[PDB]
RNA sequence: CCGAGGGUAGGGCCCGUGACUGGGGCGAAGUCGUAACAAGGUAGCUGUACCGGAAGGUGCGGCUGGAU
RNA sequence: UGGGAGAGGGUGGUGGAAUUCCCGGAGUAGCGGUGAAAUGCGCAGAUACCGGGAGGAACGCCGAUGGCGAAGGCAGCCACCUGGUCCACCCGUGACGCUGAGGCGCGAAAGCGUGGGGAGCAAACCGGAUUAGAUACCCGGGUAGUCCACGCCCUAAACGAUGCGCGCUAGGUCUCUGGGUCUCCUGGGGGCCGAAGCUAACGCGUUAAGCGCGCCGCCUGGGGAGUACGGCCGCAAGGC
RNA sequence: AGCGCCGGCCAACUCCGUGCCAGCAGCCGCGGUAAUACGGAGGGCGCGAGCGUUACCCGGAUUCACUGGGCGUAAAGGGC
RNA sequence: GCUAGUUGGUGGGGUAAUGGCCCACCAAGGCGACGACGGGUAGCCGGUCUGAGAGGAUGGCCGGCCACAGGGGCACUGAG
RNA sequence: CCUAAGGUAGCGAAAUUCCUUGUCGGGUAAGUUCCGACCUGCACGAAAAGCGUAACGACCGGAGCGCUGUCUCGGCGAGGG
RNA sequence: CCCUCGCCAAGGAACUCUGCAAGUUGGCCCCGUAACUUCGGGAGAAGGGGUGCUCCCUGGGGUGAUGAGCCCCGGGGAGCCGCAGUGAACAGGCUCUGGCGACUGUUUACCAAAAACACAGCUCUCUGCGAACUCGUAAGAGGAGGUAUAGGGAGCGACGCU
RNA sequence: GAGCUAGCCCUGGCCAGGGUGAAGCUGGGGUGAGACCCAGUGGAGGCCCGAACCGGUGGGGGAUGCAAACCCCUCGGAUGA
């Protein structure tokens, strides 16, 4: 349920903020956290290789656990639901049975009190991790991995989740978030249910102040510019495209399908993504 | 549902005298008891608009026997729905 | 002090009027088609929606006040 | 108190048939469609046939002149939660009743907002026919929408064109569902035909449109017009 | 001694002129070459120092119905 | 929906006399779907016209009461 | 006749209109500007978005009130030159 | 004659491309405030009244101690003076109506601050992760210790109706 | 050559005073429960007024300058992109 303002300000009006409905515990463990380093976009020669990045808000990065295959057969308690400025999903504080503590990314109707585990023998409940092969087809999951041992790589944003639809081989068939069909080695563990917090996407952020917070810098239109800087560059007055529309570096970019052919995960991917 | 024994248990609690039955304080109490149970099923049902009907129909019949009871005897009215926490 | 009224300012209601514009009623000696009354030649009517020179059409759901 | 029937409502699950699509197999010269055609599809292998899969929507037979609900309306099956209602006992209360301007709630479809979903169907739209023409009817396509959640909209041939309650006034017959002592009797529904009576007639007739009482709503020649203006409501459409 | 009227309502009829023209008209309706309905005439009816017309009020209007009406299909039951 | 002399109180002023009639302070009241407030129209009655009555319409002439005296305010004189 | 198909809703003498100071209406004693209209749109039109829109603007128009050496129309005075 | 400044009879925008410039307004307290509106606003709308000093009476608060003293915030009477009481200095002129841009922001350092850029938001499109894309001959980096509710590219630019 | 300027990164610092008064919370009312209304509390915001600070709107001056961009008056932002 996110939250709305009153239009006490002529952005307020149009602002929404999540309700953190779900948030029990407003610190982070410190053992668990580190320095996220600032890129401003910039890459190790200095040079901005990502456009527009930069000047939001500091922020502690949460280790998270994307393996869990780590810890097989150890219970854990659910100590506390987190904020985590670092992704859309919230995380889950997890207080093994071991005395160690990780974090997870907090599935949806996960709760506090509740206690879940990992490994092949784990129930199929929501919060517990299996390889893919002992999860019964149908059942919606999330923090896939995509090869086995190499940490869980799909279906980690806020609401999102990928579905078990059959088993062939080594293999079972998952729909991925994006609709796209696709084999993935049954070893690869996955945590049952989905990723929490779904009403992120609903978020108005109301402001260009509000992107600014978050390192989004703005974006200018190549429409905006001159012949030196973009294809869409010049033209007296206001101009349409006059060609087809391309990118800052000339390549079109409506429709344009730019994934490798010859890619070896060709022979894994079985139907392409919807819509 | 509510059962047989939970029913017995209100109706001996506010029967007037051994055998009492039907009277006012037991009629307003069994349909106080209804009332409350339903209203907590409308909480989780919103959407069952028939049954609510079903609510607005107790809720008027309580009304009425509460304005008799009151006409008759005010103090036993001001005991009942005080016994029952009603008015509001 | 109050005070007829005058003055400044701002509101409310009503009437007359206005380039132009919307549809309505009547006229009928015209143009276009023929929607309804027969199964009216696609049974009709209907609330809504979208559409068409026009009467109207089609969708969705409803009524019989529908012929066989 | 003890029982009964039921597509009454809400929530979570779950089954099979069929359509479409995708994959594999097999196969060839058409398939589809209509009044007859054509567009369309098909040798880049369609249609028809077999196996596999995905997905949405609706529930065949049972099914009825049937049941339930105040109305709208409700139909695979399971469970949970929950409303109305009927019967028998005649146990309790002791006129606690009827109606009901305002108010509040519900309110088919279409429509709207945010988000999902999208198989089939299908406004708009495109094409083929038909025809004098055919912005239609028929045919081949086809997007909203149709479905889900939440929030709006508040209309209708929302009809029995018949407000609610009570009492009274022949019966015959079919049916649903209770209780008898089970021939049959008696309750409560749903039909049909009819006593008296009503009615302009058509028709109605113990489910009254008969005979009475209570209260509410409403009409006062046709068009203009459910229009304008004002007000209130709605995001809009537009409603009152 | 005059004024209205003489198709029906509504009491009082014929000839000519006109020919959907000129005109009449309260409602229904009259007039297209044999018009009791237009215009004149003769005659008739009704009132008479008045007669007709317009306006308005009540009546006829049980057509706002208390006396004394209605709402299935005529206008009329509120979607519940 | 209306209301700040507004509704009530205390005390004064004023009158022939009661009263927020007027003033000062105190209190927070007064009125409204049995229609306040606002808009429109109107002097009211005995009567008059009509009508079977009920009712409808009307209030000139005569009688009674009210209000006004070019528009508006004001007091003076006086039993008034 | 032609075309791949012939501009829908909305707007329109417009930040777009050549003819042009179009015509009509408003405001003014007088209005090439401004506002409202009309539509034969030289040469609008739907995300180089179309038509609207409360609030906002050291943006650009038009009008009025207040007040003035802006002006009629100029005078005197001060200080720094 | 120039600059900066002060005043001006009567008039009061007749000036001019344009009220350019300069007047006016100006703080606080009180009264009061329209269209329209996204119900926040518009609003300091507009407009108007008060404002110094003296004496008398009085209400609460802070520090004390509950009191004096000190300090703070009020109220009610009666008066005095001047042309004038925010007596100097600092301190909005206002209204009606169009165009454009939703808005706060950003810009041609040094002739353009705008209607231009940005902006929340809308849509198309690419990308299954050793992602796409970017920099680099490469290694390596950014993307991102992110994972389709995410990331890149493009256009449009709140919102409403489309 | 980034001791100017543009962007980003790391780490510090600054923003007088005044105004408006969102959510929430409490109490009251309201209801079957609600929605919701009222009061108090509260102290939100690319909110308002205005210094520092950041600017550079209009005018005037300056124009072999005080100055190779300055001066006066005026004006924008001033808890935020
Ligand atoms: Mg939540
Ligand atoms: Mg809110
Ligand atoms: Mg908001
Ligand atoms: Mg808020
Ligand atoms: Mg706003
Ligand atoms: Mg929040
Ligand atoms: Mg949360
Ligand atoms: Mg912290
Ligand atoms: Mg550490
Ligand atoms: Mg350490
Ligand atoms: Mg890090
Ligand atoms: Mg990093
Ligand atoms: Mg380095
Ligand atoms: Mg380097
Ligand atoms: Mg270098
Ligand atoms: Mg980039
Ligand atoms: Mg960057
Ligand atoms: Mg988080
Ligand atoms: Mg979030
Ligand atoms: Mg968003
Ligand atoms: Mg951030
Ligand atoms: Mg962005
Ligand atoms: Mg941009
Ligand atoms: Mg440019
Ligand atoms: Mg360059
Ligand atoms: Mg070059
Ligand atoms: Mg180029
Ligand atoms: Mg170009
Ligand atoms: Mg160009
Ligand atoms: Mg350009
Ligand atoms: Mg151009
Ligand atoms: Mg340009
Ligand atoms: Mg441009
Ligand atoms: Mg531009
Ligand atoms: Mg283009
Ligand atoms: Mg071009
Ligand atoms: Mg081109
Ligand atoms: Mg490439
Ligand atoms: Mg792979
Ligand atoms: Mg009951
Ligand atoms: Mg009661
Ligand atoms: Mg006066
Ligand atoms: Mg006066
Ligand atoms: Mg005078
Ligand atoms: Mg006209
Ligand atoms: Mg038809
Ligand atoms: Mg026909
Ligand atoms: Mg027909
Ligand atoms: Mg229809
Ligand atoms: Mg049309
Ligand atoms: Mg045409
Ligand atoms: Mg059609
Ligand atoms: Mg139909
Ligand atoms: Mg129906
Ligand atoms: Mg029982
Ligand atoms: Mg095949
Ligand atoms: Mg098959
Ligand atoms: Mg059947
Ligand atoms: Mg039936
Ligand atoms: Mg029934
Ligand atoms: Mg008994
Ligand atoms: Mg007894
Ligand atoms: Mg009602
Ligand atoms: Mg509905
Ligand atoms: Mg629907
Ligand atoms: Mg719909
Ligand atoms: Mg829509
Ligand atoms: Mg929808
Ligand atoms: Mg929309
Ligand atoms: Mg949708
Ligand atoms: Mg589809
Ligand atoms: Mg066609
Ligand atoms: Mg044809
Ligand atoms: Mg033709
Ligand atoms: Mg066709
Ligand atoms: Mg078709
Ligand atoms: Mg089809
Ligand atoms: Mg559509
Ligand atoms: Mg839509
Ligand atoms: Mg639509
Ligand atoms: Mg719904
Ligand atoms: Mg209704
Ligand atoms: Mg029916
Ligand atoms: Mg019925
Ligand atoms: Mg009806
Ligand atoms: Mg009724
Ligand atoms: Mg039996
Ligand atoms: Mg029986
Ligand atoms: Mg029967
Ligand atoms: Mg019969
Ligand atoms: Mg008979
Ligand atoms: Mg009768
Ligand atoms: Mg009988
Ligand atoms: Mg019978
Ligand atoms: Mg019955
Ligand atoms: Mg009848
Ligand atoms: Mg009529
Ligand atoms: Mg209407
Ligand atoms: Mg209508
Ligand atoms: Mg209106
Ligand atoms: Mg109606
Ligand atoms: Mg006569
Ligand atoms: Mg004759
Ligand atoms: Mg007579
Ligand atoms: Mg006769
Ligand atoms: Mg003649
Ligand atoms: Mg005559
Ligand atoms: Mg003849
Ligand atoms: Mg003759
Ligand atoms: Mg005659
Ligand atoms: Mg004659
Ligand atoms: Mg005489
Ligand atoms: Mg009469
Ligand atoms: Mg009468
Ligand atoms: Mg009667
Ligand atoms: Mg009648
Ligand atoms: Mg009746
Ligand atoms: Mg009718
Ligand atoms: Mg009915
Ligand atoms: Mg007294
Ligand atoms: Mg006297
Ligand atoms: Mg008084
Ligand atoms: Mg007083
Ligand atoms: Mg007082
Ligand atoms: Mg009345
Ligand atoms: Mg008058
Ligand atoms: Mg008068
Ligand atoms: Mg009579
Ligand atoms: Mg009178
Ligand atoms: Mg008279
Ligand atoms: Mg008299
Ligand atoms: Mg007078
Ligand atoms: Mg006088
Ligand atoms: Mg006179
Ligand atoms: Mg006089
Ligand atoms: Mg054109
Ligand atoms: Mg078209
Ligand atoms: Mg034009
Ligand atoms: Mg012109
Ligand atoms: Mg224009
Ligand atoms: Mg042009
Ligand atoms: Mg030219
Ligand atoms: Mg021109
Ligand atoms: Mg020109
Ligand atoms: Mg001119
Ligand atoms: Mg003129
Ligand atoms: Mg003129
Ligand atoms: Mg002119
Ligand atoms: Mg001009
Ligand atoms: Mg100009
Ligand atoms: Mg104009
Ligand atoms: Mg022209
Ligand atoms: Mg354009
Ligand atoms: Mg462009
Ligand atoms: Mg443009
Ligand atoms: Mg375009
Ligand atoms: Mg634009
Ligand atoms: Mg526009
Ligand atoms: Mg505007
Ligand atoms: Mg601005
Ligand atoms: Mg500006
Ligand atoms: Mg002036
Ligand atoms: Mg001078
Ligand atoms: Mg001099
Ligand atoms: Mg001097
Ligand atoms: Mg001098
Ligand atoms: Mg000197
Ligand atoms: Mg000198
Ligand atoms: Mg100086
Ligand atoms: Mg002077
Ligand atoms: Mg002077
Ligand atoms: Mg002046
Ligand atoms: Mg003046
Ligand atoms: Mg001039
Ligand atoms: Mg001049
Ligand atoms: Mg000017
Ligand atoms: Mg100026
Ligand atoms: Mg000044
Ligand atoms: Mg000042
Ligand atoms: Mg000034
Ligand atoms: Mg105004
Ligand atoms: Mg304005
Ligand atoms: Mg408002
Ligand atoms: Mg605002
Ligand atoms: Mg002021
Ligand atoms: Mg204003
Ligand atoms: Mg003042
Ligand atoms: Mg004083
Ligand atoms: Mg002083
Ligand atoms: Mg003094
Ligand atoms: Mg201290
Ligand atoms: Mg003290
Ligand atoms: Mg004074
Ligand atoms: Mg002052
Ligand atoms: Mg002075
Ligand atoms: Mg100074
Ligand atoms: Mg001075
Ligand atoms: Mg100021
Ligand atoms: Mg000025
Ligand atoms: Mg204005
Ligand atoms: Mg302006
Ligand atoms: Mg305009
Ligand atoms: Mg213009
Ligand atoms: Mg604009
Ligand atoms: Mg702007
Ligand atoms: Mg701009
Ligand atoms: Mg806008
Ligand atoms: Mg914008
Ligand atoms: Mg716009
Ligand atoms: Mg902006
Ligand atoms: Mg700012
Ligand atoms: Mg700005
Ligand atoms: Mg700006
Ligand atoms: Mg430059
Ligand atoms: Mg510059
Ligand atoms: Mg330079
Ligand atoms: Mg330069
Ligand atoms: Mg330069
Ligand atoms: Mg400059
Ligand atoms: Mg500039
Ligand atoms: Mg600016
Ligand atoms: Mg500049
Ligand atoms: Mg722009
Ligand atoms: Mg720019
Ligand atoms: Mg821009
Ligand atoms: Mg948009
Ligand atoms: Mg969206
Ligand atoms: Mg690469
Ligand atoms: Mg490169
Ligand atoms: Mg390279
Ligand atoms: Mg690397
Ligand atoms: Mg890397
Ligand atoms: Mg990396
Ligand atoms: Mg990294
Ligand atoms: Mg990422
Ligand atoms: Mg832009
Ligand atoms: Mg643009
Ligand atoms: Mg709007
Ligand atoms: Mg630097
Ligand atoms: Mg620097
Ligand atoms: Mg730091
Ligand atoms: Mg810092
Ligand atoms: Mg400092
Ligand atoms: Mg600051
Ligand atoms: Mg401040
Ligand atoms: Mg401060
Ligand atoms: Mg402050
Ligand atoms: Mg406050
Ligand atoms: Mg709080
Ligand atoms: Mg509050
Ligand atoms: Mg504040
Ligand atoms: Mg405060
Ligand atoms: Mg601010
Ligand atoms: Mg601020
Ligand atoms: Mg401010
Ligand atoms: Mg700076
Ligand atoms: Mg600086
Ligand atoms: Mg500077
Ligand atoms: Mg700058
Ligand atoms: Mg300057
Ligand atoms: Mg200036
Ligand atoms: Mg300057
Ligand atoms: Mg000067
Ligand atoms: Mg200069
Ligand atoms: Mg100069
Ligand atoms: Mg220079
Ligand atoms: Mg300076
Ligand atoms: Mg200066
Ligand atoms: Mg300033
Ligand atoms: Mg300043
Ligand atoms: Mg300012
Ligand atoms: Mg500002
Ligand atoms: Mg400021
Ligand atoms: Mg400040
Ligand atoms: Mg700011
Ligand atoms: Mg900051």
């Amino acid at each position: 349920a996110v939250k709305k303002f009153k239009p006490y300000t002529p952005s307020r009006r149009f602002m929404t903020v999540a309700d953190f409905s779900e948030i029990t515990k407003t610190e982070p463990e410190k053992s668990l956290v580190k320095p996220l380093k600032k890129t401003g976009g910039r890459n190790n020669q200095g040079r901005i290789t990502v456009r527009f990045r930069g000047g939001g808000h500091k922020r502690l990065y949460r280790i998270i656990d994307f393996k869990r295959w780590d810890k097989v057969g150890i219970p854990a308690k659910v100590a506390a639901i987190e904020y985590d400025p670092n992704r859309s999903a919230r995380i889950a504080l997890l207080h093994y049975v071991d005395g160690e503590k990780r974090y997870i990314i907090a599935p949806d109707g996960l709760q506090v009190g509740q206690q879940v585990v990992a490994g092949p023998d784990a129930p199929i409940q929501v919060g517990n991790a299996l390889p893919l092969r002992f999860i019964p087809v149908g059942t919606v999951v999330h923090a896939v991995e995509l090869e086995p041992k190499k940490g869980a790589k799909l279906a980690r944003a806020a609401g999102t989740s990928a579905q078990i639809q059959g088993r062939e081989g080594d293999y079972v068939i998952l729909r991925l978030p994006s609709g796209e069909l696709r084999k993935v080695h049954g070893e690869c563990y996955a945590t049952v249910g989905a990723v929490g917090n779904a009403d992120h996407k609903n978020i108005v952020l109301g402001k260009a102040g509000r992107s600014r917070w978050l390192g989004r810098r703005p974006h200018v239109r190549g429409a905006a510019m001159n012949p030196v800087d973009h294809p869409h560059g010049g033209g007296e007055g206001r101009a349409p495209r006059g060609r087809p529309p391309a990118s800052p570096w000339g390549w079109q970019t409506k429709g344009l399908k730019t994934r490798k052919r010859r890619k070896p995960s060709s022979r894994f991917i079985i139907a392409r993504r919807k819509k | 549902p509510i059962t047989k024994e939970e029913k017995q248990k209100v109706i001996q609690e506010f029967a007037r005298f051994p055998g009492d039955t039907g009277s006012t304080e037991v009629q307003v109490a069994l349909l106080t008891l209804r009332i409350n149970r339903l209203s907590e099923h409308l909480k989780v049902h919103k959407k069952d608009h028939h049954s609510h009907r079903g609510l607005l129909m107790m809720v008027g019949q309580r009304r009425r026997l509460l304005r008799y009871l009151q006409r008759e005897d005010p103090e036993r009215y001001r005991a009942l729905i005080e016994k029952l926490g009603i008015r509001g």
